[PDB]
């Protein structure tokens, strides 16, 4: 099959800077009619992907002049002029030129926006779900920039593994930060077994690791 | 206008099977190649089959060589995907897409979801994730719901039926090793309107015809 | 006992009955090789010349059925002459990368088409390909065909190429053999064809007496005329 491989992988952009993309064939894909089937799409995030461009260069109707591509053979970039908000979203290329027709990986274009340390907060399980025998707390950091971030628990200080999931929220479209939740489950025999429960958020934004915690008694 | 719209998703048991349709309109259906691409949850696009505009021509992935028809009806304006023997794998967001004059995909549908798994429809449980000092920072507090073991795909979240929308963040479900699905929503409300504004998530699971109101009190 | 000049007499009519059918320039061919046969002292030379007729006949109504042109084998494209006319500008590289087999340059199929010494036009290449499958798919009918392709590549909705339709018929007991032996002997062009970016159909058929009269690839009336005259021919010189 022909691999496409896309460069970077994410690429952070300050409104109004332009923004290069880079999609490199593993094998030409001008075609023997003498096309070059090599296309550019958008996939904003919760939509369907948009075409942005076509046989390399050829800007879809309708589609914003900042947008254009470039290339021949193996080698082929696409170019943002000068990004706005709108453009946040997975870059794809793709190729038609053989069969199987095959997409690049993605590269995800991500606004640039001044350092935002997260909030940090922390929920103990309600009693409701404690009435059915499990114990889910969830350790929240909201509103932070850039995406990096370290989440860890800890139980009686002792770290915990095996039993937590985090989930990310796509960058905002306003204020373009992320947000995310962690969450850890006991059974409610474990969970009264303990007192501290603890949530450490490592950030560029913070001066040190901050650990949030409660006592499951208070 | 060009418009393509899929139907024909939902769930499947693994082995089994289950036809997609794409409804086209805006254009001479009839003359041009369709094609169908899928999408798995938090991944990237894969594209699965062609069919050329009188049929002659019919290109597959190989993922589903063996298991995918992909044919039309061209006095109806419509695609078909059969699809049979599927796999967990084949869980996706269907879409239908056309070059309108290419092999490129200039016009695409919505999609349709389909889920390949054989753990049972089920609404989901929802707990309050009440505010406390635990959970403020300055005039600002957050609060929110935990929308646990639901399946398949999707439940949507809302607060005070739509009206509260800022700050307002409801992470993707995580896919869990039991084969449901959990995810939370929060929110983020001026600490002077905890104890006189109340706040109720609501969440919407439609497969399972399940609506749940929670209120979120401070404890 | 018959002499021969006395067979061709009793098959007058049938022969005739050929003759009327056939395209002119076919027809002709066919009926200079009758008095070959009829003039023949030898049955050697009566054998041979009924062989040609038998396959002249046969390509003449296969033309008739398919409302192609009949084409004098004097008068058939090469494959040299169809990529000169129809691709002049990768006929170079045809000629360097048949060095090594310039016998590819000479092949001459029953019938040489392009989509639109000349290469026929056919409106449609695909159509002519499905007809085959069709009734190969239908009444079992022996057939093989294949396509040029270059790498992996698809076919395209936003362009037009040009290509050709190679096409071998024949009238032969052993069809199997023959369809077999014709892939086999174009597989090595079709392989250039695929390296020069050329697209190219081949499609090799092959009908025999015993195969039922609605099933050849002729129309069943041209059917009963061959085998009233050449086949029963053939049945008389082995007798007498
Ligand atoms: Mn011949
Ligand atoms: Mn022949």
């Amino acid at each position: 099959q022909i691999v496409l491989s896309q460069s970077p992988l994410s690429l952070p952009v300050s409104l109004g800077d332009q923004a290069s993309i880079s999609c490199r064939s593993s094998q030409s894909l001008l075609h023997s009619n003498g096309n070059t089937y090599l296309h550019w799409y958008l996939q904003k995030p919760g939509q369907s992907p948009k075409l942005l461009i076509y046989k390399v260069s050829n800007r879809f109707s309708g589609v914003p002049d900042r947008f254009s591509g470039s290339g021949s053979g193996t080698d082929f970039t696409l170019k943002i002029s000068r990004v706005e908000a709108e453009d946040l979203g997975v870059y794809f290329c793709s190729q038609s030129t053989h069969v199987p027709y095959t997409f690049g990986g993605g590269t995800k274009l991500e606004i640039k926006r001044t350092v935002a340390a997260p909030s940090v907060f922390i929920f103990p399980p309600s009693d409701e779900q404690l009435k059915s025998g499990t114990a889910s707390v969830v350790c929240l950091l909201n509103n932070f920039y850039p995406r990096e971030a370290k989440v860890q628990w800890k139980v009686d200080n002792a770290l915990q593994s095996g039993n937590s999931q985090e989930s990310v929220t796509e960058q905002d479209s306003k204020d373009s930060t992320y947000s995310l939740s962690s969450t850890l489950t006991l059974s409610k025999a474990d969970y009264e077994k303990h007192k501290v429960y603890a949530c450490e958020v490592t950030h560029q934004g913070l001066s040190s690791p901050v650990t949030k915690s409660f006592n499951r008694g208070e | 206008e060009v418009k393509l719209e899929e139907s024909g998703g939902g769930l499947v048991r693994p082995g089994g099977s289950r036809k997609l349709s794409c409804a086209a309109s805006g254009f001479t259906f009839s003359s041009y190649g369709m094609q169908w691409v899928r999408q798995a949850p938090e991944k990237g696009l894969e594209w699965v089959a062609y069919i050329s505009s009188g049929s002659r021509t019919i290109y597959y992935a190989d993922t589903v060589k063996g298991r995918f028809t992909i044919s039309r009806d061209n006095p109806k304006n419509t695609l078909f995907l059969q699809m049979t023997s599927l796999r967990s794998e084949d869980t996706a967001m269907y879409y239908c897409a056309t070059g309108y004059g290419g092999t490129w995909f200039a016009y695409w549908g919505q999609g349709t979801l389909v889920t390949v798994s054989a753990a049972s429809t089920k609404g989901p449980s929802v707990f309050p994730l009440a505010p406390s000092s635990k959970s403020t920072s300055g005039g600002t507090a957050a609060l929110g719901c935990l929308v646990k073991d639901y399946f398949p795909e999707p439940v949507t979240v809302s607060w005070n039926s739509g009206a509260l929308t800022s700050g307002v963040h409801t992470f993707p479900a995580v896919l869990q090793s039991s084969g449901l699905y959990s995810l939370s929503s929060v929110v983020t409300v001026p600490s002077s309107s905890l104890g006189t504004q109340t706040y109720i998530c609501n969440v919407n699971h439609k497969p399972s015809n399940t609506k749940v109101d929670k209120k979120v009190e401070p404890k | 006992k018959k002499p021969i000049a006395l067979i061709c007499a009793e098959l007058y009519k049938p022969f005739q009955d050929l003759f009327a059918a056939l395209p002119k320039d076919c027809s002709e061919e066919c009926q200079t090789l009758f008095e070959d046969i009829r003039n023949s002292e030898s049955h050697a030379s009566a054998w041979s010349s009924a062989l040609r007729i038998k396959g002249v006949a046969y390509e003449g109504f296969f033309s008739l059925t398919n409302s192609w042109r009949y084409i004098p084998e004097d008068l058939k494209p090469t494959l040299g002459m169809a990529i000169q006319t129809v691709f002049p500008d990768k006929f170079e590289k045809f000629l360097e990368r048949t060095h090594l087999h310039p016998e590819y340059r000479d092949f001459t199929p029953d019938y040489l088409m392009c989509r639109s010494i000349a290469v026929q036009e056919v409106s449609s290449v695909s159509a002519v390909v499905d007809r085959f499958k069709s009734k190969s798919s239908e009444k079992g009918r022996p057939i093989r065909q294949e396509e040029s392709r270059p790498k992996t590549e698809s076919m395209q909705e936003d362009i037009e190429v040009d290509e050709l339709l190679i096409v071998e018929v024949g009238y032969q007991t052993d069809i199997e053999g023959k369809v077999i032996s014709d892939i086999e002997k174009w597989k090595g062009v079709v392989n250039l064809m695929s390296h020069l970016g050329i697209k190219v159909n081949v499609l090799t058929c092959a009908d025999n007496s015993q195969t039922p009269r609605t099933d050849w690839w002729i129309d069943e009336k041209y059917v009963r005329l061959l085998l009233n005259s050449i086949s029963y021919l053939f049945k008389e010189l082995l007798e007498n």
